[PDB]
């Protein structure tokens, strides 16, 4: 249906955010059961890891585009992820790796991640119909990587190990990597223009020299994020004062700050809705039992499902605060479930996780999937900087919002925690809500300044 | 996933008693491990446990007489069972849910070992 580099860049994608979500579905467990980190603590290092992980991002477009060449910066980033992911298996020998090897992914993923998305695109004439089908199969794609990492990573790290996990994260890059380079044949003529020129040794060593300071400053940031929180402060009110400076932007603007609200609340998901999960919700759905970590995976399951659906099925603004609904009443959802619907013991059916993901999932296929797109409609290199840096603040900001529904070790009631994530979850709930209704107030104003 | 549950026994009333769970492959060291004991003609009820990080839940009368505790090498969990009367008889079952939580009832369990048998016999030495 599709041109044949297609099926490789579908592959490629899909075992990368494998290996990303093998580890980030167990980071925080892993940050308190081997670490010995508070659950506090390893919600705000998770929320740290995160902010460099989706931060560095703006790395790998620049790099691909004018450095080194898109198909060359997809080997580069490939094998700095795989290096990561070996590193942070290595971490059980070594503990005082574990910095280093996440930030070894979070750059490795910096080069990384623009890079398949931009090759696909030039896999079709500029006007091509299939491109819409296309990039809603790359995003599948990503998600029926997602899902079965966040599935089976739990499960293995149950089973045989952090060890044996990471590695096989890495070796899921490894045969991203085979994948890629048996492949190469297909993509001959497909890339940037770096990719045509022999490779310049001069700027490829500029690209390692900063990609080894990069990694020491990510291991540094989530090993002391209250610095991390200051430097993101300064950072984002400078931008903020640059931006104001120098109205087609200030539709960008809104839209930003709401996309970090989303972001705020899409980083609950490995942390405070993950032991919430644990806590509070029954571990046995349909007769089988499972381990509770996995119902991560119940976000890239209601994409893979609802993707082509939505697919087939206003415009901008009201996307975004349609989104902005679902998530609002996902969270009111969960608030619900454990107000009302729980067991005399303290525990909460299933299906209402389920519900809270179908929820949330519904609101990222709306904003996230549908932002940056038409975010580059309205405007330049500014605002990627500009996007990025508050999107890396949103997930620092979630980090700290997730700790309020920290648990201390010694907690072992159900009825204890239960009301702790009920009213953080209700009150995030109602927030957004009270946000999702002042974008809606706004729909109109900012669908008449696109115009 | 499966636990094997070892120690139980007959002992006379002040006397002790050690059980012991452990797992075949899932590392233990995850799992909140409850015991659990049903005497002839009543409920399974929550009797002790320890959670996956060090923390510890009683029920009322077994506390002062019931230690729970983790040898987290061997993989195993320990009820030690010290001032033991006539009303302790039950079989005793460990059961094991993922995370930090203990929760009382034994829906919040997916894992449970066979069952031991413990008796406490009111015998005392002739005066
Ligand atoms: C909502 C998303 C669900 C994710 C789907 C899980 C994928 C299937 C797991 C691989 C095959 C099953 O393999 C195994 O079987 C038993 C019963 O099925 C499950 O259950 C067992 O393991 C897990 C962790 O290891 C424990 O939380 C669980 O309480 C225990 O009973 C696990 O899920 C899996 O360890
Ligand atoms: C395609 C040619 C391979 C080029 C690999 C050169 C790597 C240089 C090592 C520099 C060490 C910092
Ligand atoms: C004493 C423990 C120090 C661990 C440092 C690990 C570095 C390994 C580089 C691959
Ligand atoms: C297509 C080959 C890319 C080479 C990059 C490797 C640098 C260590
Ligand atoms: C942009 C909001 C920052 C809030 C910090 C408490």
């Amino acid at each position: 249906q599709q041109p044949r580099p297609f099926f490789m860049i579908f592959f490629v994608e899909l075992w990368e955010r494998f290996g990303y979500y093998g580890v980030q579905g167990v980071l925080a467990v892993f940050f308190v059961k081997q670490l010995g980190f508070s659950q506090e603590q390893a919600f705000v290092t998770f929320g740290a890891f995160a902010a460099l992980v989706y931060g560095l991002i703006s790395i790998g477009g620049y790099v691909g585009d004018h450095l080194l060449g898109t198909k060359r910066t997809i080997v580069l980033g490939a094998l700095v992820l795989a290096i990561g992911y070996f590193m942070t298996g290595m971490s059980l020998l070594k503990p005082d790796l574990i910095f280093i090897a996440l930030g070894t992914i979070a750059v490795g993923n910096g080069l990384f991640k623009a890079n398949p998305a931009s090759l696909l695109s030039k896999c079709y004439p500029p006007k091509d119909p299939r491109l819409d089908g296309a990039f809603t199969l790359f995003y599948m794609s990503i998600n029926i990587g997602s899902l079965i990492a966040l599935s089976l990573a739990p499960v293995i790290a149950d089973r045989f190990g952090y060890s044996v996990t990471y590695n096989l994260c890495g070796a899921g890059l490894i045969i991203a990597l085979l994948v890629y380079i048996a492949c190469r044949g297909m993509v001959k003529d497909i890339g940037s223009e770096p990719d045509f020129r022999p490779m310049s040794f001069s700027k490829l060593l500029y690209v390692l020299l900063g990609s080894v300071v990069m990694i020491f400053v990510c291991a540094w940031l989530m090993h002391n994020v209250e610095v991390a929180n200051l430097v993101l402060i300064v950072l984002s009110i400078v931008v903020t004062i640059i931006f104001f400076r120098q109205n087609k932007m200030f539709v960008a603007f809104v839209l930003m700050l709401e996309a970090v609200v989303f972001y705020i609340l899409y980083a609950q998901m490995p942390t405070s809705l993950n032991f919430f999960a644990i806590n509070n919700v029954h571990h046995e759905i349909l007769g089988f039992s499972i381990n509770p970590v996995s119902f991560q995976a119940l976000n890239p399951f209601w994409v893979v499902l609802a993707s082509p659906i939505l697919a087939g099925i206003l415009s901008m603004p009201m996307k975004f605060t349609l989104g902005m609904f679902m998530c609002s009443l996902g969270f009111l959802t969960a608030a619900a479930a454990g107000m009302w619907f729980a067991d005399a013991q303290g525990l909460t059916s299933p299906w209402f996780i389920v519900l809270v993901y179908l929820f949330q999932s519904l609101g990222e296929l709306f904003i996230s999937a549908l932002g940056l797109a038409m975010i580059a409609a309205l405007v330049m290199g500014f605002i990627l900087g500009m996007w990025f840096l508050t999107q890396a603040a949103a997930f620092l900001l979630g980090g700290y919002v997730a700790t309020f529904t920290a648990v201390p070790d010694n907690i072992t009631d159900p009825l204890e925690t239960l009301p702790v994530y009920t009213n953080v979850f209700g009150k995030i709930g109602l927030v957004t809500l009270g946000v999702a209704v002042v974008m809606l107030l706004m729909v109109p104003w900012l669908k008449r300044m696109i115009a | 996933v499966q636990l094997v549950e070892s120690g139980g026994g007959l002992v006379q009333a002040g006397g002790s008693l050690r059980l012991s769970c452990a797992a075949s492959g899932p590392t233990l060291s995850n799992y909140a491990v409850g015991w659990f004991r049903q005497a002839p003609g009543k409920e399974r009820e929550f009797v002790a446990g320890i959670n996956w990080s060090s923390g510890l839940r009683y029920k009322d009368v077994v506390k002062g007489r019931f230690t729970v505790s983790r040898d987290n090498v061997k993989d195993t969990v320990y009820l030690q069972m010290n001032s033991l009367k006539p009303e302790d008889t039950a079989v005793y079952y460990c059961a094991a849910r993922f995370g930090g939580m203990l929760p009382l009832q034994p829906s919040g369990y997916a894992n449970w070992g066979q069952g031991t048998q413990v008796t406490v016999s009111s015998h005392h030495h002739h005066h």
